[PDB]
RNA sequence: CGAAGGCGACUUUCUGGUCUGUAACUGACGCUGAUGUGCGAAAGCGUGGGGAUCAAACAGGAUUAGAUACCCUGGUAGUCCACGCCGUAAACGAUGAGUGCUAAGUGUUAGGGGGUUUCCGCCCCUUAGUGCUGCAGCUAACGCAUUAAGCACUCCGCCUGG
């Protein structure tokens, strides 16, 4: 699915953007689950290996939509980190 | 997932009263948490294909699983040759 | 696993074939023993299913 | 599907005691049938329907 | 103690030899390529036992084998007429055992059948 | 399919990603290029194996009017895998990677819409490609081309004697 088993649990919190499939501004936080989970998406039986880089240029994509929202105003992406629990 | 469908089958130089000692199992313990032998899907008396067990005819009771939790396949892919009524399994990880 | 009767021996220059070959699988059999190069063979190795 | 070790009720044809398969053309199929032919009946026929080689 | 011998053929593309041997491993004696004046691997002919196996076969008595049965592991010329001696003093060729090996393959290699 | 070197036993994995049918959706959020990314095959490469196979050396043979060589078993290592790689191949696309076409065609893997459903097949649309040709263009010609050795918008690097 839209995997509905993160991608819309964090909405409870992160749902900033409504038809939020697709708003950058929903996807928010959701990288900091895939630090180990993404690792047991590969060691188990192993190789999604290049899904290091996959999830660091994830980290790139968080800088392209959200710093594209701190151009659509910078209170966003202040609320999204001065206030935010993942904050600076 | 970890979803084990295990090739089993029984040590076939047995009587009924050996396979009921193994595959008693397959049917409740093997339906826990998601396991889910779904039936008694242990059928009679079939044909040994390669010949193992050194014994000349297939008594194929084999534990089969459609799932993604797949808990206690590991149970008997534990006792999978030490067995009487198992010999060997299959190691298969299906999401 | 063959047991072939009734023939004479200067006529076993025929009884001594025809078991040999008949194998869909022929190469699922050999697996664990003695492995080789499709170098020629790469005319022919872009082939059916393998794995593409 | 991985169709299991039961599973080649329609397809033991194919299966074997010792080691025949039918590949694409044997069959007429497209990379669909002749893939679940050539993967999916493995879990029937290689564990414990053939033996490989010693 | 009649009716009870093999003629179990170790022969390749070369190397026509075959023991006389009986059913099981015991191994009496044999017309093999290093016994008719050949020595081996050159003999893909069936002199090891083309006539001179049923010699020995004879010369034992003791087989009485109405079923022969060479046993194979490849090819070769005289392997076929290496049955000419099962067939020479007459000890009815019945089966032709040619097969390689399908056990099931140890480890990390060792080795065993292609 | 991968960053490539390249990627091959299969039950399985992540099916990651290709992939086409849907694509449910905020508002330039990309190619090449300071960053930085990794390795690149072998010859050779820092441990047990390794002379087990193969194998240089040696033996030993000799063509016809010529070896120890084409010839190699014993065999020198080496070969080879459980701990370190080089930045080299005809890795050649001699042809760098973004937006899109160049009459177009072409049968087809995938995924789809389907009619007909067949007896899982005939017919139409289909694209990442797959090939085939083939319009324009291309250079001297080799020859390239709806997928460049063309055409109009991106960057890169190269060099205008060697």
């Amino acid at each position: 699915a839209i995997s509905q088993e993160r991608k819309n649990e964090i909405i409870k919190e992160y749902r900033v953007h409504e038809t939020d499939t697709g708003s950058p501004e929903v996807q928010i936080a959701v990288l900091t689950a895939e630090i180990n989970a993404v690792n047991e998406h590969l060691r188990t039986h192993k190789k999604d290996h290049h899904s290091r880089r996959g999830l660091l240029k994830m980290v790139g994509r968080r800088r392209h939509l959200l710093n594209y929202l701190r151009s659509k105003d910078i209170q966003r992406y202040r609320e999204l980190i001065k206030s935010l629990g993942i904050r600076r | 997932m970890r979803t084990y469908e295990v090739m089993y089958i029984v040590r076939p130089n047995i009587e009924e009263d050996a396979k009921k000692a193994l595959v008693e199992r397959f049917n409740g313990i093997l339906a826990t948490e998601g396991a889910e032998v779904l039936e008694a899907k242990d059928w009679g008396k079939r044909r040994l294909a390669y010949e193992i067990n050194d014994f000349k005819d297939g008594f194929y009771n084999i534990v089969r699983v459609k799932s993604d939790n797949n808990k206690a396949t590991d149970e008997f892919q534990r006792l999978a040759k030490i067995s009487d009524d198992i010999i060997r399994y299959m190691v298969i990880r299906e999401d | 696993t063959v047991v072939r009767k009734n023939e004479s021996l200067e006529d076993a220059l025929r009884r001594f074939k025809r078991s040999v070959s008949k194998s869909g699988t022929i190469q699922e059999v050999r697996k664990r023993e003695f492995y080789e190069k499709p170098s020629v063979k790469r005319k022919k190795k872009s082939e059916a299913a393998r794995k593409r | 599907t991985h169709i299991d070790y039961k599973d080649t009720e329609l397809l033991k044809r194919f299966i074997s005691e010792r080691g025949k398969i039918l590949p694409r053309r044997v069959t007429g199929t497209s990379a669909k049938y002749q893939r679940m032919l050539t993967t999916a009946i493995k879990r029937s026929r290689h564990m414990a329907l053939l033996p490989y080689v010693k | 103690n009649i009716e009870n011998g093999v003629a179990h053929i170790r022969s390749t593309f070369n190397n026509t030899i075959v023991t006389i041997t009986d059913e099981f491993g015991n191994a009496l004696s044999w017309s093999s390529a290093g016994a008719l004046g050949f020595k081996g691997s050159k003999k893909s002919t069936p002199f090891a036992a083309q006539m001179a196996s049923e010699t020995a076969s004879k010369s034992a008595m003791e087989h009485g084998l109405k079923t022969v049965e060479v046993t194979v592991k490849g090819p070769g010329p005289g392997r076929e007429s290496a049955i000419r001696a099962l067939q020479s003093a007459g000890l009815e060729v019945t089966a032709i055992r040619d097969v390689t090996p399908v056990p099931h393959n140890g480890c990390r290699p060792p080795k065993r059948r292609r």
